[PDB]
């Protein structure tokens, strides 16, 4: 059983590519957005409960 | 012969006279020097069940 | 002072209590100089610790530290690893925090280790070394009436 769910984080900015973007998103960037509105999300949730 | 001096360190200039000083004696660079928030690893590992 | 039979009894104990892996092996590349991982499972340490870990030896001798220069190709290297050892991969938190002055009393034959200051007397000090198994915690969030959490 392999499971990955408190692996410390993704691989940080210096890995691999998959676009040719001068800029690149990366993982970190949108796991730190998701955390960041996560907080608005979990209070509404309440009232539909 | 007009001469600077020193301002600073208590020495009037030749041009000032007895009450008088150098209005501008040094310049400011306007941007601060900060740090930076220190990263956090435990934090992202938990999820969060509401009461 | 922590030991390669230590992290073995570690793993052993892991795996008889039913803990899912974390990660999976890696096997070479073809740079020159590149060694394969065998390593399953994530440990976090403490800043201090890294050169006693890089200092072991295992049981026939040899090193037992591969440093995250060597299969950095054909792999996906973590925020703050350091290197892997046995079948943990070690993480450098640098916000480790650790007990003082907890240990037993400090004389003058300490060969080097840190103490601190307890009420007049030396104590050494104890650092932890960290594995988060899966599904182990749950945060709590209190509604706060109407706040946006946090």
């Amino acid at each position: 059983q392999n499971t990955d769910s408190m692996v410390p984080l993704p691989d940080p900015s210096q890995a691999t590519k998959l676009t040719s973007w001068k800029n690149e998103l990366s993982l970190q960037a949108l796991k730190a957005d998701l955390d960041a509105a996560k907080p608005s999300h979990t209070a509404m949730m309440i009232k539909v409960k | 012969m007009l001469n600077y001096n020193a301002p600073t360190d208590g020495q009037k200039s030749s041009i000032d006279g007895a009450n008088s000083d150098q209005m501008q004696t040094f310049f400011w660079l306007k941007k601060a020097i900060i740090t930076a928030r220190k990263e956090q690893y435990f934090m992202p590992l938990a999820s969060v069940t509401n009461m | 002072v922590v030991s390669y039979k230590n992290l073995m009894r570690l793993d052993q104990i892991l795996t008889e209590n039913r803990t899912p892996t974390q990660t999976t092996i890696i096997t070479g590349s073809r740079m020159i100089d590149t060694k394969v991982i065998g390593a399953t499972r994530v440990m976090y340490v403490g800043s201090e610790l890294v050169p006693e870990l890089k200092a072991m030896k295992d049981l026939f001798g040899n090193k037992a530290f591969i440093e995250t220069q060597h299969y950095a190709d054909a792999g996906t290297i973590m925020n703050g690893e350091v290197g892997s050892i046995d079948k943990f991969r070690i993480i450098q938190v640098p916000e480790m925090l650790h007990w003082a002055g907890a240990g037993a009393q400090a004389t003058g034959a300490n060969p080097g280790y840190r103490t601190s200051m307890v009420s007049g007397q030396e104590h050494y000090d104890v650092y932890p070394m960290l594995v988060v198994g899966d599904d182990s915690f749950t945060s709590i969030g209190f509604q706060t009436d109407g706040k946006s959490l946090k």
